C-alpha cells in the first residue's frame, strides 16, 4: 500500500502565510510533487503554487509555505504522478 | 550505480521473426524498466514504460515483460523497419540507483553466408613523399559481420598500427564491408618487401592472403 | 512536446561545456524530470544526469559527480547542463531527454530533443589530402579502386564519384581519428576488370569547413 498524509490549518488566513505539510509512505522511488492554492469551484485560477521533492533525504517528507491575497472558499491541491488530492478551505478576510 | 546488463549485443532474424531481448538489474528495481528504440543517425524513441506498458503510437507487435531484475523485450512479428539497435534502461529515481542504459541489442537481417571478396591497395607516391605510408586492405561484400584482419609485414605479425572501419548492412545486400588501414613510416616502409592482408572468416574454410612486393609497385 | 539543444559544437580540451535544452509544451501545474543522455560515435547510450524541473532537485552518475552541473529556469523553461574540463573522451551526441511529467506514472524518456554533436579537440581546420587506392597492375575477375581521404579537420567528408554518374557498388566508410588528432575517411568501388582499359574512375572529395574541392583519377601503377 501507498497512502499519503496532508497536513493543513483549519481556516486560511487571506494575507498571512500558511505552512502545508506533504508525507508519504510505501514509496521507495524519488518524486516531485505540487502544492497549490486553487480557485473554488472549477481551479480556474492559481493563487499561491510550490513545487517539493520527496526522496530519501528528506525522509519522504516536504513542506510549501503559501498565501492568499485580495470569495468563500478555496481549494489546497496536492498533485504528484502517483495521487491527485483536494480539500475545500474557508477563508477569513 | 545501478548496472543493466543486455543479452545478446546482437542478433540475426527475417522478416516475420518472433524476437527475445533480455535486460538484467544489479538490483531489484520492481516495474521501473523502460525500452527504447534507436536508428543510425536518428534520436532514440520510447516503447515501453514501466517494464510492459506500451507507449501510444508504437506497434502492438512490441511487448515488455518481467518484474524485479529480469525484464524482457518480445516482438511478435518482425518487420523491415524493426531493424535497429534496441536499450533498457531504469527509471527508478534514486541516490542510490542512477539512470543507466544498457549496452543495447542490435537486431541485424539474417542472410546467407557469404565470403570476403579481399583486396590489397599499396600507398601512392604521393604519400610517400609527406614521409607516411598508408597500405589498405579491404573486405567486400561478406557475411557474417565477424571477420578478423592481420596484417603481416615481412612474415611478421603487426600489433598496434592498424585502423580498422566496418559500414552498416547494405541496403541491397544485407552485406558488410570492412576497410583497414596500416599506418607505417616512409623509412620504415621503405626497409621492407612484403607487404600482406591475411584475412579469416566463417565463409572460408582456408584463410586468404593477399600481399604485394614493394618493389614491384 | 519539442526540445531543443543549443551551445553545442567544437570544445578546447580542458575547457567548460555549456548546453542549453528549451521546452516547449510544458505545463506550469507538473513537474519534470529532465536529463542529458550522451552518445558516442559507434557506441550505446550514457545517462549524464537529470533534474526536476519544479523543486530543482539534481541527479547524476558517479562518474559525471564533480565534473557535471544541471541547472533550471522556471519561466524560461530551461535546462542547462555544464560539464567541466572537457577531453576528447567526451566526445559525444549531446541529447536532452524529458519525461511527461505527473500525467504518466513513470521517470521514463517520452521525449527526446534531435540531438547536439560536441567535438573536443585542439585541432584547427585543414583540408584532406586525397590519395589514390589501386593494386599494383591492373590485372579477367573482380576489380577494386578507391581514394583514401586522409588528415582533415573537422567532420564531415563527402565522397562521389565521377561527378555523382556512379553509385552502384560504392562504398564510403566511416572515418576514422588517428592519434594526431586528424580524420582518415576510405571510400570504394567495384568494378569490372575489362573496363580498366577505357572507362576511368574519378572521385569526387568536398570539405565545406576549409572550402576544398579535389578530384582525383585512380589507376593502377603496374
Amino acid at each position: 500500500e501507498q497512502t499519503y498524509v496532508i497536513s493543513a490549518p483549519k481556516i486560511f488566513r487571506v494575507g498571512a502565510s500558511e505552512n502545508i505539510v506533504i508525507q508519504v509512505y510505501g514509496y521507495t522511488e524519488a518524486f516531485d510533487a505540487t502544492i497549490s492554492i486553487k480557485s473554488y469551484p472549477d481551479k480556474k485560477f492559481s493563487y499561491s503554487s510550490g513545487h517539493v521533492h520527496l526522496s530519501s533525504e528528506n525522509k519522504f517528507q516536504n513542506s510549501a509555505i503559501l498565501t492568499i491575497q485580495p470569495v468563500s472558499y478555496v481549494y489546497l491541491e496536492v498533485v504528484s504522478k502517483h495521487f491527485s488530492k483536494s480539500k475545500r478551505m474557508p477563508i477569513t478576510y | 550505480d545501478i548496472q543493466m546488463t543486455q543479452s545478446p549485443s546482437s542478433l540475426s532474424a527475417s522478416v516475420g521473426d518472433r524476437v527475445t531481448i533480455t535486460c538484467r538489474a544489479s538490483q531489484g528495481i520492481s516495474s521501473s524498466l523502460a525500452w527504447y528504440q534507436q536508428k543510425p543517425g536518428k534520436a532514440p524513441k520510447l516503447l515501453i514504460y514501466g517494464a510492459s506498458e506500451t507507449e501510444s503510437g508504437v506497434p502492438s507487435r512490441f511487448s515488455g515483460s518481467g518484474s524485479g531484475t529480469d525484464f524482457t523485450l518480445t516482438i511478435s512479428s518482425l518487420q523491415p523497419e524493426d531493424f535497429a539497435t534496441y536499450y533498457c534502461q531504469n527509471t527508478k529515481v534514486g541516490s542510490s540507483y542512477g539512470n543507466t542504459f544498457g549496452g543495447g541489442t542490435k537486431v541485424e537481417i539474417k542472410r546467407t553466408v557469404a565470403a570476403p571478396s579481399v583486396f590489397i591497395f599499396p600507398p601512392s607516391d604521393e604519400q610517400l613523399k609527406s614521409g607516411t605510408a598508408s597500405v589498405v586492405c579491404l573486405l567486400n561484400n561478406f557475411y557474417p559481420r565477424e571477420a578478423k584482419v592481420q596484417w603481416k609485414v615481412d612474415n611478421a605479425l603487426q600489433s598496434g598500427n592498424s585502423q580498422e572501419s566496418v559500414t552498416e548492412q547494405d541496403s541491397k545486400d544485407s552485406t558488410y564491408s570492412l576497410s583497414s588501414t596500416l599506418t607505417l613510416s616512409k623509412a620504415d616502409y621503405e626497409k621492407h618487401k612484403v607487404y600482406a592482408c591475411e584475412v579469416t572468416h566463417q565463409g572460408l574454410s582456408s584463410p586468404v592472403t593477399k600481399s604485394f612486393n614493394r618493389g614491384e609497385c | 512536446v519539442q526540445l531543443v539543444e543549443s551551445g553545442g559544437g567544437l570544445v578546447q580540451p580542458g575547457r567548460s561545456l555549456r548546453l542549453s535544452c528549451a521546452a516547449s509544451g510544458f505545463t506550469v501545474h507538473s513537474s519534470y524530470y529532465m536529463a542529458w543522455v550522451r552518445q558516442a560515435p559507434g557506441k550505446g547510450l550514457e545517462w549524464v544526469g537529470a533534474i526536476f524541473t519544479g523543486s530543482g532537485a539534481e541527479y547524476k552518475a558517479e562518474w559525471a559527480k564533480g565534473r557535471v552541473t544541471i541547472s533550471k529556469d522556471t519561466s524560461k523553461n530551461q535546462v542547462v547542463l555544464t560539464m567541466t574540463n572537457m577531453d576528447p573522451v567526451d566526445t559525444a551526441t549531446y541529447y536532452c531527454a524529458s519525461d511527461a511529467g505527473y500525467d504518466y506514472p513513470t521517470h521514463a524518456m517520452h521525449y527526446w530533443g534531435q540531438g547536439t554533436l560536441v567535438t573536443v579537440s585542439s585541432a584547427s581546420t585543414k583540408g584532406p589530402s586525397v590519395f589514390p587506392l589501386a593494386p599494383c597492375s591492373r590485372s579477367g575477375g573482380t576489380a577494386a579502386l578507391g581514394c583514401l581521404v586522409k588528415d582533415y579537420f573537422p567532420e564531415p567528408v563527402t565522397v562521389s564519384w565521377n561527378s555523382g554518374a556512379l553509385t552502384s557498388g560504392v562504398h564510403t566508410f566511416p572515418a576514422v581519428l588517428q592519434s594526431s588528432g586528424l580524420y582518415s575517411l576510405s571510400s570504394v568501388v567495384t568494378v569490372p576488370s575489362s573496363s580498366l582499359g577505357t572507362k576511368t574512375y574519378t572521385c569526387n572529395v568536398d570539405h565545406k569547413p576549409s572550402n576544398t574541392k579535389v578530384d582525383k583519377r585512380v589507376e593502377s601503377k603496374y
